[PDB]
């Protein structure tokens, strides 16, 4: 098959690579358990204004997202560096809700690098932003028949925010040439203007409460993880583990590394992850990947013959007429102590041939 | 109950290769590795402070900068913590830092700073640190970091919500306070603060007399300010920070 | 005295190193790790992220593949001069000079 | 990842290509090694008693005593390259 | 402004070694010897 | 008669040329000029427009630096005939016919 | 952009505004405000080179800025460029770091020959 | 563009391995010349006559 042809020169070929699959999947996640407060910011009566726009850190504890689905209005839930589907199997830290009420066309301009007044002078997203946007219509709450003002929005300002960065400064503005000196007038105008929220108007204008859930990704110990149960921990046996929302594939160890106590993962000189410290329980599990290695068939013709032996290239015998090489192990071949010329080379001085396959 | 007490007089030191800590919580051994961080540059320039109380207004408010590195060669008792913040009074946010001999007290709120604030001891006293403190948002209780020839270093960021403090404790043979050799400090707290640093200030410790109403004291640290800069990080067998290259110090440390 | 031969070696476990590197690089994507991506996006998204991952993995496969040739045909030109040093040096005596 | 083998499929032979191109550079290394050194096909061997007239080959005849059967100078040259 | 135009783009090109004066000193010297010496310059002392 | 040196500066200058050229190619993009497509777009659509042309123009430097390797192995090639041809030609008298 | 903009003596067409190389680069533009010619000559660019014996030896190095004159950066003058950190010295030796254009650089300090 | 540099770094060593391949031809350039022309010890000179 690799060699698209019925017939089979004699030699030795590279097919595949044997690679020992996991048994059973190990998940362990922080033992503590305590309901989360998204009671508290998305149910709550009043919000913010845009330009003092409300922000909650959420830290130490597991959170649902299930229920967030099963009850919602929401008509926009959007989520941009995170599937709205996999919250439920992450950890996560640096959580904060950001809550605030903007209008009915404002809520494309919630995005990175959007260019908006409110995005420039009110609330700004960095290019770099995961986690999910929440919007839903709030005409019933937030509005009133005789306009609701109470919300309010940031016109004029002299330079842009920075992300996460909220303005309360009721400071003049100075549109013109001419200074205002705190005094309005003639080209000078108070930066901030209040929404004329009334119930009569079409959607694009009815008062829109939007909430933004930012999250950062394995960068940092995390206090936020989902419903996912911890499983028993395993050693020296191959497993699929998730260790805080990493998923890898690996044999877990005892370690003699001493790891300082901030320290979680462990790094070889790849960078790649080759230990790490459980939450649950706070001890070092040394990650190697599980034995592989390439499969080559020596073969000869198939005119001669149909019979094969493989060589399990840098693979000791004992992870797999059974010969250790220094090329790897080879299986299906006889060593022979008698010395004949080369005719399959095998490597590290080791060569093959027909008269049953043998080795010497 | 703000009383100006203090005053303070400052010489121009060497950095030489103080200040290198952990740049992440991740464990690597044997290896080089290069990051770019708020660093202390090599051989930078680092203000002595040298703060005395005797038994007016001499005891400014410094600059925080990008970052600030600290350093102590007194007792844990004289130097007990700091204070972080723009304007220092009740219409911003600001962090509090208190070490005393069971714990440390971090917290934030709206306190209105005196001009010269310093911990009296009698029991101790805040009534001279500030005058009010309301609208508080965040509080933090832990074991201290202050505690018992030694050379204490912390190392202070004020990046995307977090206040991370990094602290070492060296013991130094009696000799020049800031000595040669690398003592890279080690991540001590990350504190989810979100406020905005642009000035800080060092509080001090002093004792009431009984007999001039405070007794008479001094108190010599450095101050140092990080820069983005680029290091190479030398990790030994252990996974410790044995060694440092500055990127940009020198064409030879370039080449390196 | 011996550095043409460890130059050699050194050149391999650099490019070994080198392709090694190649799989700490985003690419443009979100994350230099596949799992993370699978863990983290649904599959219209992550086939995106998972591509950009392919290409620039595949790009530098392809360069380390296309030095070691470059290094394969220096070397091969350096082992025909040696067999021709060997016959012509230790199996007789040569009159071509140097 | 299968997803990923997946997409990579779409690609075509170039996983072929690389795999051929570096066992072609495999095989051309043995194939230089057998050029440079395998040009005698007889397994001379020295004389017992190591007269040559006044000559001293010891430096570059096998030592009997290393169990690598190395010269001194090939001992020293395996020893410098690292 | 063939060569300026690299320039501007970060391309440069690096000076031989060996200027075109001592290639000519080389040549000048191999010349001599085998004029003069003959090959005997080439297998040690002219 | 000298059409053989010529055509190494030749080539060279080409190949320098052929590379400049490659920065006015826009691979896709709406504009070849990074400042055009940074003031003109917005910061996703112009990282995506940039990578672009960060791609193009990678691809043509590992394009020329790959011929430049083949070139100098030619060269090199070249330059160890010229060595024997000094060693065994100038230095000595040569039995080698032609 | 950015580039230093020097006095032109190419008589543009009056139609014409900018002005473009052989290999498609800008090399000149015409003011708008006052009807002038300038050669757009981007700024100085140089391939900052280290010049260094061993780490065992001693630590002291030479900086070779290449193609960069002296002027527009111990302080020696080469064809490769400006070499900042070696004293030029008329006596001859072997090379032992080479420069480039005939210059060497070895330690005995740092000397350039 | 400090934005396109930053954009270039997620590419990763690609750039080194550039620089490394022309600085490995630029300097056996120069061992090609030292090869061909350098391979006499002493200068010598021809006779006045
Ligand atoms: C050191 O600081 C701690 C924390 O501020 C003090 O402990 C508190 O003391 C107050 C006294 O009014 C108690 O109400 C609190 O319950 C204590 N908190 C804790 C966490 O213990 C302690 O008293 C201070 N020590 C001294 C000598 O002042
Ligand atoms: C050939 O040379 C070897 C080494 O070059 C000689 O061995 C030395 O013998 C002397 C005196 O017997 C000792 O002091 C040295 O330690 C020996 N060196 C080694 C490396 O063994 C040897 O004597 C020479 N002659 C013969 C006939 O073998
Ligand atoms: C949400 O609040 C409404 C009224 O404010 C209350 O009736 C309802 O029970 C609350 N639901 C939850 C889940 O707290
Ligand atoms: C639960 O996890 C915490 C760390 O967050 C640890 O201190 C504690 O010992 C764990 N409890 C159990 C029963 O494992
Ligand atoms: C440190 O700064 C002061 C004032 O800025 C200056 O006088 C002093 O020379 C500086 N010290 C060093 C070592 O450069
Ligand atoms: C921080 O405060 C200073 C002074 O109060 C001010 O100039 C600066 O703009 C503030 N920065 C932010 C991000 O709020
Ligand atoms: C801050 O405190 C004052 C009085 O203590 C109060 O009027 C004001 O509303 C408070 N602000 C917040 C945000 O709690
Ligand atoms: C590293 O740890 C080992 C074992 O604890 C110890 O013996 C050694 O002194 C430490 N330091 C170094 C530099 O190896
Ligand atoms: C534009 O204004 C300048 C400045 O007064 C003047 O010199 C010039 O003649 C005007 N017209 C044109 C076409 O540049």
């Amino acid at each position: 098959c690799t060699l698209k042809s019925f017939t089979v020169e004699k030699g030795i070929y590279q097919t595949s690579n044997f690679r020992v699959q996991p048994t059973e999947s190990i998940v362990r996640f922080p033992n503590i358990t305590n309901l989360c407060p998204f009671d508290e910011v998305f149910n709550a009566t009043r919000f913010a204004s845009v330009y003092a726009w409300n922000r909650k850190r959420i830290s130490n504890c597991v959170a649902d997202y299930s229920v967030l689905y099963n009850f919602a209005p929401f008509f926009a839930f959007k989520c941009y560096g995170v599937s709205p589907t996999k919250l439920n199997d992450l950890c996560f830290t640096n959580v904060y809700a950001d809550s605030f009420v903007i209008r009915g066309n404002e809520v494309s301009q919630i995005a990175p690098g959007q260019t908006g007044n409110i995005a420039d002078y009110n609330y700004k997203l960095p290019d770099d932003f995961t986690g999910c946007v929440i919007a839903w219509n709030s005409n019933k709450l937030d509005s009133k028949v005789g306009g609701n003002y109470n919300y309010l929005y940031r016109l004029f300002r002299k330079s842009n925010l920075k992300p996460f960065e909220r303005d309360i400064s009721t400071e003049i503005y100075q549109a013109g040439n001419k200074p205002c000196n705190g005094v309005a007038g003639f080209n000078c105008y108070f930066p901030l203007r209040s929404y004329g929220f009334r119930p009569t108007y079409g959607v694009g204008h009815q008062p829109y409460r939007v909430v933004v859930l930012s999250f950062e990704l394995l960068h940092a110990p995390a206090t936020v993880c989902g419903p996912k149960k911890s499983t028993n921990l395993v050693k020296n046996k191959c497993v699929n583990f998730n260790f805080n929302g990493l998923t890898g594939t690996g044999v877990l160890t005892e370690s003699n590394k001493k790891f300082l106590p901030f320290q979680q993962f462990g790094r070889d000189i790849a960078d790649t992850t080759d230990a790490v410290r459980d939450p649950q329980t706070l001890e070092i599990l040394d990650i190697t990947p599980c034995s592989f290695g390439g499969v080559s068939v020596i073969t000869p013709g198939t005119n001669t013959s149909n019979q094969v032996a493989v060589l399990y290239q840098g693979v000791n015998c004992t992870e797999v007429n059974v010969f250790q090489t220094r090329a790897g192990c080879l299986i299906g071949a006889e060593y022979v102590n008698n010395s004949y010329e080369c005719d399959i080379p095998i490597g590290a001085g080791i060569c093959a041939s027909y008269q049953s396959i043998i080795a010497y | 109950q703000c009383v100006n007490l203090i005053t303070r007089t400052q010489s121009y030191t060497n950095s030489f290769t103080r200040g290198v800590y952990y740049p992440d919580k991740v464990f690597r051994s044997s290896v080089l590795h290069s990051t770019q961080d708020l660093f202390l540059p090599f051989f930078s320039n680092v203000t002595w402070f040298h703060a005395i109380h005797v038994s007016r207004f001499d005891n400014p408010v410094l600059p925080f900068n990008d970052g600030v590195y600290f350093a102590s060669t007194e007792k844990s008792n004289i130097i007990r913590g700091w204070i972080f913040g723009t304007t220092l009074d009740s219409k911003t946010q600001s962090l509090l830092i208190v070490n005393n001999a069971t714990n440390v007290v971090i917290k934030v709120c709206e306190f209105q700073f005196c001009n010269d604030p310093f911990l009296d001891v009698y029991m101790e006293s805040e009534f001279r640190v500030y005058s009010s403190a309301n609208n508080c948002t965040f509080e933090y209780v832990s074991q201290p970091f202050l505690m018992d020839k030694n050379l204490r270093e912390f190392v202070f960021k004020n990046i995307d919500g977090y206040f991370k403090i990094y602290s070492k404790h060296t013991p130094i043979n009696l000799g020049r306070d800031l000595p040669q050799g690398f003592s890279a400090l080690e991540p001590l707290v990350d504190l989810p603060i979100g406020i905005n640093i642009t000035r800080f200030q060092t509080l001090l410790a002093l004792h009431r007399s009984y007999l001039s109403g405070w007794t008479a004291g001094a108190a010599a640290y450095y101050v140092g300010y990080l820069q983005p800069r680029t290091f190479l990080l030398k990790y030994n067998e252990n996974g410790t920070i044995t060694d440092a290259v500055d990127c940009a110090l020198d064409p030879l440390s370039e080449t390196k | 005295a011996l550095g043409k031969l460890q130059d050699v070696v050194n050149h391999n476990a650099q490019a070994l190193n080198t392709l090694v590197k190649q799989l700490s690089s985003k690419f443009g994507a979100i994350s230099s790790v596949l799992n993370d991506i699978l863990s983290r996006l649904d599959p219209p998204e992550a086939e995106v992220q998972i591509d950009r991952l392919i290409t620039g993995r595949l790009q530098s496969l392809q360069t380390y593949v296309t030095q070691q040739l470059i290094r394969a045909a220096e070397i091969r030109a350096s082992a025909n001069l040696a067999a021709t040093k060997m016959s012509e040096c230790v199996l007789g005596q040569s009159k071509r000079v140097d | 990842s299968t997803e990923c083998s997946n997409l990579l499929l779409q690609y075509g032979s170039f996983c072929t290509q690389l795999k051929r191109a570096l066992t072609g550079i495999a095989v051309e290394q043995d194939k230089n090694t057998q050029e440079v050194f395998a040009q005698v096909k007889q397994i001379y061997k020295t004389p017992p008693i190591k007269y040559f007239g006044g000559f001293n080959f010891s430096q570059i005849l096998p030592d009997p005593s290393k169990p690598s059967k190395r010269s001194p100078i090939e001992d020293l040259l395996f020893n410098k390259v690292t | 402004d063939l060569i300026c135009a690299q320039k501007f783009n970060g391309l440069t090109v690096l000076p031989p070694l060996l200027t075109d004066e001592m290639i000519a000193q080389y040549t000048s010297a191999l010349l001599a010897g085998t004029i003069t010496s003959g090959w005997t310059f080439g297998a040690g002392p002219a």
